[PDB]
């Protein structure tokens, strides 16, 4: 049931930007990156 | 079965496996990337155990054009080299590929 | 409530029992719809609507940290079961302190209270066999089974200054050489 | 009854390999070694 479990959660779009500064930047999800 | 592909950095990838499915080291392991101009097919030495069914490896190409989530398979088996008696007279890269002839070296 | 209770509890144990699906359901998401599903394609037909519901709600908010959600159900069992014990507030919350008080007396209990890869009943069966209300044996039992590796004095302590605070009035530790009057102790309390 | 608990509650080696590499490797499980 693990194995269904993993499938399950691999299975137009914005991103967000999580934390900026110095010019760096950290943006969560979008995994089509 | 297959592992994933949890981050990747330089030429260091770490990948994961399921319960009962690490191999040993000094394997390689094959990956597919796909690209409108960059498609290739990387290939991966394993380097060492980070435990959590997570092992860190080295691959022998450029890293550009990778996307996370990708499964990668395993041939459960070291690099290997053709090797025989029509390889003199004809260059070869590093994984033995002769230059010469894209269709060379691969019945030994 | 008490079938909620024993739902609850079932659920705590099978989720700190494996910590993979800790470590998966703590990722920070905004969506939660494939967590959501994960929940009902496993085991969503053993627990009630309501608890259910409940639970939904808790994975689909987000949480900094996964033993916080972890703590955060053993946190709502506890005072639903208050609750539903006070649905006589005084009297229970007394002698719950009392007993928490009377067991924290005995230094030789309080060493043997550490468990640590001990059996998951037969120290409980030790405990309660070495002990009243029913909803204090019920929290007392529960509190038991759910720690690790922490102070149970301090667990103890914690669970009454909760209790206590879900009435309006406030803990005050008072050090005397003998008993104050009836009287006195009411005027002291006006005051 | 404390001590008649404790009483009470009074009443084949082996390990586990975690992980490995470069010569060297993490076991757990041995109690006193």
């Amino acid at each position: 049931x693990x194995x269904x479990x993993x499938x399950x959660x691999x299975x137009e779009e914005i991103g967000t930007v999580i934390d900026a500064g110095d010019g760096i930047a950290h943006v969560e999800g979008l995994p089509s990156v | 079965t297959a592992g994933r592909v949890v981050r990747i950095t330089g030429p260091v990838v770490d990948v994961e496996f399921p319960r009962g499915s690490v191999p040993e080291l000094f394997n390689a392991l094959h990956a597919e990337i796909t690209f409108g101009a960059l498609a290739k097919t990387l290939t991966l030495e394993v380097a060492q155990h980070l435990g959590d069914s997570l092992v860190r490896c080295i691959s022998m190409q450029p890293t550009d054009g990778l996307v996370r989530g990708v499964e990668v398979t395993d041939t459960g088996a070291s690099i290997s080299v053709p090797v025989g008696d029509g390889v003199k007279g004809h260059v070869f890269n590093a994984l033995g590929d002769c230059l010469d002839d894209p269709g060379y070296g691969k019945d030994f | 409530l008490t079938n909620l209770a024993d739902e609850l509890a079932s659920v705590a144990k099978l989720l700190l029992s494996e910590t993979a699906l800790n470590k998966h359901l703590a990722e920070p998401t905004d969506d939660s719809a494939p967590k959501v599903r994960l929940l009902e394609r496993l085991l969503s037909d053993k627990v009630s609507a309501t608890t259910l519901d409940l639970l939904r709600t808790a994975v689909s908010n987000r949480w900094s940290t996964e033993s916080n959600l972890i703590d955060a159900v053993e946190h709502t069992a506890r005072l639903a079961l208050l609750k539903r014990a006070e649905i006589e507030v005084d009297e229970v919350e007394e002698q719950l302190f009392r007993f928490g008080r009377v067991l924290d007396a005995e230094p030789r209990l309080s060493a043997l209270l550490s468990d640590y890869t001990t059996p998951a009943e037969g120290r409980v069966a030790l405990l309660d066999k070495a002990l009243v209300n029913q909803t204090a044996a019920a929290l007392l039992s529960q509190t038991v089974g759910l720690l690790r590796g922490e102070r149970a004095d301090e667990a103890v302590i914690d669970l009454a200054e909760l209790a206590v605070s879900r009435r309006g009035e406030v803990v005050a530790h008072v050090s005397a050489a003998a008993e104050l009057s009836d009287a006195q102790r009411t005027r002291l309390t006006e005051v």
